[PDB]
């Protein structure tokens, strides 16, 4: 139930960061902000602690929180008086799905036993950018050897096997 | 001291207080407000704290009728429980929930002994 | 290049106020009411386990959910 008030909170913002016409700020600190959180997970415990005040928690987010632009700021500390500080990480993943979706930026992931050329990279975002509507197209690559001799890429929730599931597909159908 | 209001939910009324002065469960709290304008209704309640809530807020029962409350009127910390006077002095009356006359045969002075109802 | 800095602030008031948490036996109130009062802190409490108050006043600790202790 995290995530459609995530993508509640992170419209706001997106839309805060289109009227005020500073799109690439709000997304480089957001990134930011999710990194410095996925780096220490003792600071939503710590502002979970009840003999803190509020104050003192604003403080902390005034002094931690510092060069992240204005509205970052402002929703941080809106959220910290709502008590929804614990959904920090899936606004910024639901705001930078929101910013990928404004660019055009897609995201993939392909899993192939050998690592693919930067050449192969560019002809698969070039192939894939006209199958999901977007101008562009990123792809991350993980080798997972179990995999033999093909690409097994994902596009959201679309999985596109050409890799070994053929072998498996003709044996379900000779049994 | 003073504390904010924060719902009102037909009898109930819910208070925040500043952090560190809460009150204890049964005290007596009291609203005297003085009705600003023309839209504003002046009401003297005497709310008694039921229970704890979680960020500094506390959940009062009213002993009158909420209906004018305004979501921020101040709220005073009496420090103890409902006081009702006791004694020779409320023989042959009749009184109200907090231990007031009903009747019209006068009022009780401040320097009467009032013991808690809890 | 920011998030370097923000996580070297959030990670020094970490380390400033980590002796001051301090929660593996001792808990804080955050309700009270009824004859019940769920307490933030108490990492280590057992199961029907007597805890007692800052008043003197005894516990026994039923309901050990994740946040909080019943």
């Amino acid at each position: 139930n995290q995530e459609v008030i995530a993508k509640r909170y992170a419209s706001a913002l997106f839309q805060i960061a289109l009227e005020q016409g500073q799109l690439d700020r709000i997304e480089e600190d957001v990134r930011a902000v999710r990194q410095a959180l996925a780096e220490n997970g003792e600071f939503l415990s710590l502002l979970s602690y009840p003999k803190l005040s509020l104050d003192q928690k604003k403080a902390l987010i005034a002094e931690a929180f510092a060069g992240v632009s204005t509205p970052v700021q402002n929703t941080l500390l809106l959220l910290l008086e709502r008590h929804r500080f614990g959904l920090v990480p899936e606004l910024a993943e639901q705001f930078l799905a929101l910013v990928d979706d404004a660019r055009g930026i897609a995201k993939a992931v392909a899993y192939s036993a050998r690592p693919l050329t930067d050449e192969e990279l560019r002809a698969l975002s070039d192939v894939f950018a006209q199958k999901v509507g977007k101008q562009t197209l990123e792809i991350e690559n993980i080798i997972d050897p179990e995999l033999i001799g093909g690409v097994r890429l994902r596009i959201g929730n679309r999985i596109y096997d050409g890799s070994v599931s053929g072998q498996l597909e003709r044996i379900r159908r000779q049994l | 001291t003073r504390g904010r209001v924060i719902q009102v939910m037909g009898p109930v009324v819910d208070v925040k207080f500043e952090n560190g002065h809460l009150p204890a469960i049964y005290n007596a709290l009291k609203i005297q407000h003085k009705a600003r304008n023309e839209n504003e209704v002046d009401i003297d309640l005497t709310l008694e704290v039921a229970l704890h809530l979680g960020d500094d807020t506390v959940r009062t029962i009213a002993m009158a009728s909420t209906d004018g409350l305004i979501r921020g009127m101040e709220v005073i910390d009496t420090g103890a429980p409902i006081s009702v006077p006791v004694g020779e002095v409320t023989l042959g009356r009749v009184f109200n929930v907090l231990g007031e006359p009903i009747d019209l045969e006068g009022d009780i002075p401040a320097d009467a002994r009032r013991d808690p109802i809890h | 290049i920011r998030a370097e800095e923000i996580s070297a602030l959030i990670k020094q008031q970490i380390e400033n106020y980590e002796s001051q948490i301090q929660v593996s036996d001792v808990g804080t109130v955050i309700q009270v009411g009824d004859g019940i009062a769920r307490a933030h802190g108490l990492d280590n409490v057992m199961s029907g386990e007597l805890v007692e108050f800052a008043n003197g006043v005894m516990g026994m600790a039923l309901n050990l959910e994740e946040n909080n202790v019943g």
